[PDB]
């Protein structure tokens, strides 16, 4: 399963 | 932010033997950025249902792609296949040879 | 080793005087693909690509596909904010990739997590071995550094690394438990190809096997040989079997004064073999 | 969703500590227990978080059971700024659990020490000569509940703490007034809510 | 600075379009939008993180927009207005998986019609003698009276300056009329000071409401004044008396 996340660089 | 030439190797999934349904393969690796064309081509034309595998890449982050398609390998048809990529002057034509 | 590894890779490419990017996501476990996700579908949805998945319940489908969702209109974000730091015109295309997830061992218990990221095919950021810092590229990457830091996305990756990813990892090797934990032993054989009156090519073949990782050994009277030889990258089969082979080119006679040899795990000891002609 | 439960109400003695209990059976490991609270028409404050181990600030100590299953608030010395609805509250480490979820919370009532109670119901004169009045119940002890009435044309106000400090002085008062012309500052609050030793003048 | 939102309070005719507007603090890369009613509490309508929007799902499902077009502003919108969209909408922010921290909120009574709305009318009541005699203390009470809807400040000011020490108000406004939907709303706060304060009578008393209604640019038909955004207030002298 994929990470729950939506980092932003 | 330089850029990575595609790997090509055409080869069928199993031992070609003529007569025999099989699968032909254009591997495609190594590669940077990732718009490629791929087509797989009998005789000069191109083969028409052809799928690839989803886009995915290396450690090196460089993109890999499995062109692939039913066939059934002849003693004289011509198979190969076509690569154009922003690294290439002239499209590449690699002709499948079932010894590699 | 009887360690296994999960992976998300995501490509982002952005597309200069349109609208939003490409974004695609793969998941693999070890060296079989399960998952995908294609923001240029109809109506996106994360997909299965593997038998063993498919026994997940829409809850699951639906979550990955909202993340994937947010995900790629974040990484448009992100796009946009790179240019930013390179100074770089709105009129170029550039990617941004992702690769992160777990590697554990035998007893299911994590060995390394892993979240880094590359911008137009260069190591951009990188997560630290310790999951609690991060190894930036160039002063760019420093800006990206100060708000990953700031925000504490380290802290929710180890979270993440330590919980979700190893505690579905295990539920998936014990559901494709026949397609995960089999190790496929490759189908190997010798060829000859004369190439002059004297000189051959001598072509050491793997076929059928998994995992990918593999080594091929030419050796001239059991010492190594690494001279005019050409070893070819593994490729897939497409029946998510491998393929591997080396060739060296040999003169006269003497073919026998080579061997080939052979790693592979699905193997109980390494394999030697010689052309053995007719 | 909501992970937590908290008693509804709980009454806290100025001075005192207050021990607000929290229940969160289910919470997982990346996962926070957060403590928020609103006093009235406010935005909701944050006081505190912790993941394992007990943590402490200016306004708080927060102590987390080994089991993680429960946890307790602990304001040391409320005061009268202390009363308000405290939030106990489950924020985990991604996005699904991110955001906070609010639930009945803990109506927390910091009660005024009244030293010398001294209950008496003043009738006030408006100042514009208009011959209308209220009556002031004040000056009682924390521990009497003034209870609204039954007469929609009877209002009396909730209890309310005044802290004069010109005198450093706290007193409770509540104020009741009506049109009603049978309507008296001796019946006012006549309504149970005062003990006999009330001084009416 | 904190989270920034405005309108802080908007009482505004049904049918018309409302946007409140907020301001996380500078460099939080998370948003939300918080309604608070009584039947409810406080419930999730939005929440963003860097500017994507990632839960929805409390939002009414019509006449309810939020945008969030850069990472230090976000609108809530509501096209056609209804009174059941009253309540008080929070903005909150935070910075990573550091705490959330709050607005003061916007304040929306949307009416059923404009004529509805009426100013308080205010009263001082002065302190009892007989609590003069008895306790050496003198409470004043401030009465506000006949108000709608119920956005109303009460403050005292004594001799010209606000004061806070020895005050205390109602923390809600209570209904004149409960059962009726005509209600209006009272509200009553208490200062007590020194006999020997009041007893100067070169000392001012004044309650002062402070009434949010009708903007000055609003429409009215009415006799009346229009209802709108004002203070009001009572006063009263000390007395030796």
């Amino acid at each position: 399963t994929p990470q729950d996340l939506n980092t932003m660089l | 932010m330089i850029q990575r030439t595609p790997k090509i190797q055409v080869y069928s999934r199993h031992p070609a033997e003529n007569g025999k349904s099989n699968f032909l393969n254009c591997y495609v690796s190594g590669f940077h950025p990732s718009d490629i064309e791929v087509d797989l081509l009998k005789n000069g034309e191109r083969i028409e249902k052809v799928e690839h595998s989803d886009l995915s890449f290396s450690k090196d982050w460089s993109f890999y792609l499995l062109y692939y398609t039913e066939f059934t390998p002849t003693e004289k048809d011509e198979y190969a296949c076509r690569v154009n990529h922003v690294t290439l002057s002239q499209p590449k034509i690699v002709k499948w040879d079932r010894d590699m | 080793g009887g360690s296994h590894s999960m992976r998300y890779f995501y490509t982002s490419v952005s597309r200069p005087g349109r609208g939003e990017p490409r974004f695609i996501s793969v998941g693999y476990v070890d060296d079989t693909q399960f998952v995908r996700f294609d923001s240029d579908a109809a109506s996106p949805r994360e997909e299965p690509r593997a038998p063993w998945i498919e026994q997940e319940g829409p809850e699951y489908w639906d979550r990955n596909t909202q993340i994937y969702k947010a995900q790629a209109q974040t990484d448009r974000e992100s796009l946009r904010n790179l240019r930013g730091y390179y100074n770089q015109s709105e009129a170029g295309s550039h990617t941004l990739q992702s690769m992160y997830g777990c590697d554990v061992g035998p007893d299911g218990r994590l060995l390394r997590g892993h979240n880094q990221y590359a911008y137009d095919g260069k190591d951009y950021i990188a997560l630290n071995e310790d999951l609690r810092s991060w190894t930036a590229a160039d002063t760019a990457a420093q800006i990206s550094q100060r708000k990953l830091e700031a925000a504490r996305v380290a802290e929710q990756l180890r979270a993440y690394l330590e919980g979700e990813c190893v505690e579905w990892l295990r539920r998936y090797l014990e559901n494709g438990k026949d397609k995960l934990e089999r190790a496929d032993p490759p189908k190997t054989h010798v060829t000859h190809h004369p190439i002059s009156d004297h000189e051959a090519t001598l072509r050491c073949w793997a076929l059928g096997f998994y995992p990918a990782e593999i080594t091929l050994t030419w050796q001239r009277d059991g010492e190594d040989q690494t001279q005019d030889t050409e070893l070819v990258e593994t490729r897939p089969a497409g029946d998510r079997t491998f393929q591997k082979w080396t060739a060296v080119v040999v003169p006269s006679g003497e073919e026998q004064r080579y061997t080939c040899h052979v790693q592979h795990e699905g193997l109980p000891k390494p394999l030697t073999l010689r052309w053995e002609p007719s | 969703d909501a992970k937590t439960t908290q008693p509804p109400s709980m009454d806290c003695a100025e001075g005192r500590a207050a021990n607000l209990p929290c229940n969160h059976s289910t919470i997982s490991g990346n996962e926070y227990v957060y403590w928020y609270r609103q006093i009235h028409s406010q935005g909701p404050q944050y006081i505190i978080h912790g993941l394992k181990n007990n943590e402490t600030n200016e306004m708080a100590s927060l102590i987390i059971t080994e089991d993680r299953k429960s946890s307790t608030l602990i304001l040391p010395h409320a005061t009268l700024r202390d009363t308000a609805v405290y939030y106990c509250i489950v924020r985990g480490l991604n996005n699904a659990g991110n955001m906070l979820t609010f639930g009945g919370g803990t109506r927390l009532m910091v009660k005024p020490d009244i030293q010398n109670p001294d209950p008496a119901v003043y009738q006030l004169r408006d100042s514009k000569s208009s011959d209308k009045s209220v009556c002031l119940f004040t000056d009682f002890d924390s521990q009497t509940n003034v209870s609204q009435s039954k007469d929609s044309d009877v209002y009396i106000t909730d209890k309310c703490v005044l802290d004069m400090r010109s005198m450093d002085f706290k007193s409770n008062s509540a104020v009741a007034w009506s049109n009603k012309s049978d309507f008296a500052c001796a019946n006012a609050f006549n309504n149970s809510i005062i003990p006999e030793d009330t001084f009416f003048p | 600075a904190g989270v920034i939102q405005s309108p802080r309070h908007e009482v505004t005719e049904m049918g018309q379009e409302v946007t409140l507007r907020c301001k996380p603090i500078s460099g939080h890369n998370s948003l939300f939008w918080y309604r608070q009613t009584m039947m409810r509490g406080l419930e999730l309508l939005i929440y963003f993180n860097n500017n994507v929007p990632i839960d929805d799902s409390g939002m009414p499902e019509d006449r309810f927009s939020a945008k969030m077009p850069n990472a230090s502003f976000s609108t809530l919108k509501i096209q056609p207005s209804e009174p059941r969209d009253s309540a008080v909408y929070f903005c909150a922010s935070s910075l990573g998986i550091d705490a959330i921290y709050f607005g003061e909120g916007s304040w929306l009574t949307v009416v059923e019609d404009l004529k509805n709305v009426f100013p308080p009318e205010v009263a001082v009541f002065e302190p009892s003698e007989a609590e003069i005699s008895h306790t050496q203390k003198a409470t004043l009470v401030c009465l506000a009276t006949g108000f709608y809807p119920d956005h109303v400040e009460l403050s005292w000011w004594v001799n010209g300056k606000e004061v806070h020490s020895g005050v205390c108000t109602d923390p809600q406004p209570l209904k004149e009329q409960p059962a009726l939907n005509d209600s209006r709303y009272a509200l009553s706060s208490r200062l007590r000071v020194s006999a020997t304060f009041w007893q100067n009578p070169r000392n001012h008393f004044r309650c002062q409401v402070q009434f949010y209604g009708l903007s000055e640019n609003d429409e009215w038909t009415q006799d009346r004044a229009k209802p709108v955004t004002q203070i009001v207030s009572a006063e009263a002298w000390g007395r030796a008396d």
